[PDB]
C-alpha cells in the first residue's frame, strides 16, 4: 500500500529476483511486491521469471509455489492479459504437465498424481476425502495440493483466457465438476475450490454473455396486447441445469438455518455459491418468475469477516439486477397500456403499476428496508454504500420510472427502424469477434462507419 | 409515423399526474428515516443500537467520508438530510391516502427539535467538513444549505 515506496524497492529488483528459490523468504516476498502495480508485473514478469517460477514448483513440490505462481495471474483483483497468456503458455505445455494432479471419473472421482519421487499414486477422491478427514501427512498434502491446483487453473482463466479455457474444459468437464461439488462429503474447502473453477472455467465461457436489464430500446411490433408477469419471461424465452438447481438447493438450505453466516466451512462454500449465482443472473440464465423466488430467499438469507462482507455485497448486487429487472418490466407495463390504448383510465393503470405481484419481498416490502437498514449500520464501505444506495433508490422508485419511461426511444419506423436489427445483427459478430479472420473485422467497422439530424437518431 | 407525438403527449400527462405523489413518496422515505427504530423489531439488539439515532450518525459519516466515493450519493444524502429537518406541508389530498397508506404498510419547535437532533448526530461537522474541503459546486453549496 506504498505506490512511491512500492517504485522505490522495485528500481533495484534485478538483485531480489535472482536470488529467488534458496528457501529465504524472498519469492513471496517478490509476489509480493509485484501484487498491485501492473507497470511493475509488465517490466519484471517474462518468460524467464514464470520458467524459474514453474521449475521452483517442480522441485519443491509445495503448494507454496503454486499458490505464489497463481496470485501472480490476477493484478489488483482485475486482470493482468500479459502476465496471465504467460502464466498459461508455461503452464499448459505438455513437458511441464507434470507437477498437476490429473482428475478422472471411474464407477466416483478418482485423482492421480506423480509423487515428489517421479511415482504415480491414484487415490479415490471420496476415499482422498476420507482420508484427509481422518488426518494424515500424504493425505493432507494431497488435499492442499489439489486445493492449490485447483485454485491457480481457475485463476489462468480469469477473464476470458481462452487460450487456456479450451485445455482446462477438456481437462476437467463441466459434468464432472457439478458431479464433485454435489457431493457434501469432501471437505468444504474443496467443495468451494471447484465451484470457483466451474465458474470460472464453464459459467463464462464464449457461449454465455451479459444482460443489459433496462433496455432503453424496444420494438413497437414487440409490445403485446396486455404484459402479464409471465409475460416478462415468457416472450424472452440452458445446459447448466443440474448447476443451477444445486446452487438453489444450497442457497435455500442455507437461508433455512439459525446465523446462517456461522461455519467457516460452510461460510467458503457459501460465498463460492453466491458468487456462482450472482453470475448466473447477470449472465441471464435465470427467469423473472424464478428470480422473484431466488431473490426473496437472497433477502432472507441476509436479514438479522471479509467473506461475510463479499457474500453480503454480492447479494446486494444480485438484488440490484432484480430491482432493474422490475423497473423494466413496469417500463414494458407502460408500454403495453400506450399501445393498447392505441385519457384516464391510463392513468389509473400507470398508478396501480408501480404501488402486488411485482414486488420483491414477502411482508409488504418491510424487508427489504429492514435489510438494508441494518447492513448500513455495518462496517465495510462498499457494503454501507450499496446500502445506501439501495435505500435511497426503494422509496424514490416512481421518479426513476418516469425518468426512464421518457428515455424510451420506441422503433416502430419503416426499415430505417429495421436498420436498428441490422446494427444489432453486425454488433452480435463484432463481439464474438472481440471476445477471441481481420476482413471480416474489418468489413464490420466499416460498414458500423457508414451507418454512423439523421446522425442524432 | 406520427404515433410519437401521442407517445409523447402521453408521457408528458402521466408524469404530470405521477408529480403529485413523487413528493409524497419521497416524503414518506424521509418520514422512515426520521425513526428508523421504529421498523426494527422492538427489543432487538438494533433497537438499542439504532434507539441513539445509529443510523443518523453513520449516515452523517458516510456522507462526509463518501463525497469522492460517489458525488451523487453525498448530493442525495445531503438532500435528503436537508428535507427531513425542513417541516412538512399537505402533499395533496389525492396523493395524501398514498402516503398515509405507504407510511402504515412501510411503518406499523418541532423544526428545532429535529434541528437539534441533528446537531447532536453531528451535522456542524459535516456541513463545515464539506464546506471547507470541496471546490465542487454542488458539494459546497448544498452544504451551505443544509
Amino acid at each position: 500500500d506504498y505506490r512511491k515506496n512500492q517504485e522505490h524497492i522495485a528500481k533495484q529488483f534485478g538483485m531480489m529476483q535472482s536470488q529467488i528459490g534458496y528457501d529465504i523468504l524472498a519469492e513471496d516476498t517478490i509476489t509480493a511486491l509485484l501484487h498491485n502495480n501492473r507497470k511493475l508485473l509488465e517490466k519484471h514478469i517474462t518468460k524467464t521469471e514464470v520458467e524459474t517460477f514453474v521449475s521452483l514448483v517442480r522441485k519443491n513440490r509445495e503448494p507454496r509455489f503454486l499458490d505464489y505462481l497463481s496470485d501472480l495471474c490476477v493484478s489488483n483483483h482485475i486482470a493482468i492479459p500479459v502476465t496471465q497468456e504467460l502464466i498459461c503458455k508455461c503452464v499448459l505445455d505438455p513437458k511441464n504437465s507434470d507437477i498437476l494432479i490429473r482428475t478422472e471419473l471411474r464407477p466416483e472421482v478418482w485423482l492421480t498424481w506423480t509423487d515428489k519421487n517421479n511415482e504415480h499414486h491414484e487415490k479415490s477422491v471420496r476415499q482422498l476425502a476420507q482420508e484427509a478427514r481422518a488426518g494424515n501427512a500424504h493425505d493432507e498434502n494431497v488435499l492442499s495440493y489439489y486445493r492449490y491446483q485447483l485454485k491457480l487453473f481457475a485463476r489462468m482463466c480469469l477473464d476470458r483466457q481462452y487460450l487456456a479455457i479450451d485445455e482446462i474444459s477438456q481437462q476437467l468437464g463441466v459434468d464432472l465438476i457439478f458431479l464433485c461439488m454435489a457431493d457434501e462429503m469432501l471437505p468444504f474447502d474443496l467443495r468451494a475450490s471447484f465451484c470457483h473453477l466451474m465458474l470460472h472455467v464453464h459459467v463464462d465461457r464464449d457461449p454465455q454473455e451479459l444482460v443489459t436489464p433496462v433496455k432503453f430500446a424496444r420494438l413497437w411490433t414487440e409490445i403485446p396486447t396486455a404484459i402479464t408477469i409471465k409475460d416478462y419471461d415468457s416472450n424472452l424465452n440452458n445446459k447448466f441445469a443440474n448447476t443451477m438447481e444445486f446452487v438453489e438447493d444450497y442457497l435455500n438450505n442455507v437461508v433455512s438455518e439459525a446465523v446462517p453466516f456461522a461455519n467457516e466451512e460452510k461460510n467458503k462454500l457459501t460465498f463460492e455459491v453466491v458468487s456462482l449465482a450472482h453470475n448466473l443472473i447477470y449472465f441471464g440464465f435465470y427467469s423473472f418468475s424464478e428470480l422473484l423466488r431466488l431473490t426473496r430467499t437472497l433477502l432472507g438469507i441476509i436479514d438479522c469477516d471479509i467473506v461475510v462482507m463479499e457474500t453480503k455485497l454480492k447479494i446486494l448486487e444480485i438484488l440490484q439486477f432484480i430491482l432493474n429487472v422490475r423497473l423494466d418490466y413496469r417500463i414494458s407495463y407502460l408500454l403495453s397500456v400506450f399501445k393498447k390504448e392505441f385519457l384516464d383510465r391510463i392513468g389509473e393503470q400507470a398508478e396501480a403499476m408501480f404501488g402486488s405481484m411485482l414486488e420483491v419481498d414477502d411482508e409488504g416490502g418491510r424487508m427489504f428496508l429492514r435489510v438494508l437498514i441494518h447492513l448500513t449500520m455495518h462496517d465495510y464501505a462498499p457494503l454501507v454504500s450499496g446500502a445506501l444506495q439501495l435505500l435511497f433508490k426503494h422509496f424514490s422508485q416512481r421518479q426513476e420510472a418516469m425518468h426512464t419511461f421518457k428515455q424510451v426511444q420506441l422503433l416502430i419506423s419503416a426499415q430505417d427502424v429495421e436498420n436498428y436489427k441490422v446494427i444489432k445483427s453486425e454488433l452480435d459478430r463484432l463481439r464474438t469477434m472481440v471476445e477471441k479472420n481481420y476482413q471480416i473485422v474489418k468489413g464490420i467497422l466499416e460498414r458500423l462507419n457508414k451507418m454512423c439530424q439523421m446522425r442524432k437518431k | 409515423k406520427n404515433i410519437i407525438e401521442k407517445l409523447q403527449d402521453i408521457i408528458t400527462a402521466l408524469e404530470e399526474r405521477l408529480k403529485p405523489l413523487v413528493q409524497a413518496e419521497l416524503s414518506v422515505l424521509v418520514d422512515v428515516l426520521h425513526w428508523p427504530e421504529l421498523l426494527f423489531l422492538e427489543g432487538s439488539e438494533a433497537y438499542q443500537r439504532c434507539e441513539s439515532g445509529g443510523f443518523l450518525s453513520k449516515l452523517i459519516q458516510h456522507t462526509k467520508d463518501l463525497m469522492e466515493s460517489e458525488e451523487k450519493l453525498c448530493i442525495k444524502v445531503l438532500r435528503t438530510l436537508q428535507q427531513m429537518l425542513l417541516k412538512k406541508t399537505k402533499y395533496g389530498d389525492r396523493g395524501n391516502q398514498l402516503r398515509k397508506m405507504l407510511l402504515q404498510n412501510y411503518l406499523q419547535s418541532a423544526i428545532a427539535a429535529t434541528q437539534c437532533r441533528l446537531d447532536k448526530e453531528g451535522a456542524t461537522k459535516l456541513v463545515c467538513d464539506l464546506i471547507t474541503s470541496t471546490k465542487n459546486e454542488k458539494i459546497f453549496q448544498e452544504s451551505i444549505g443544509l
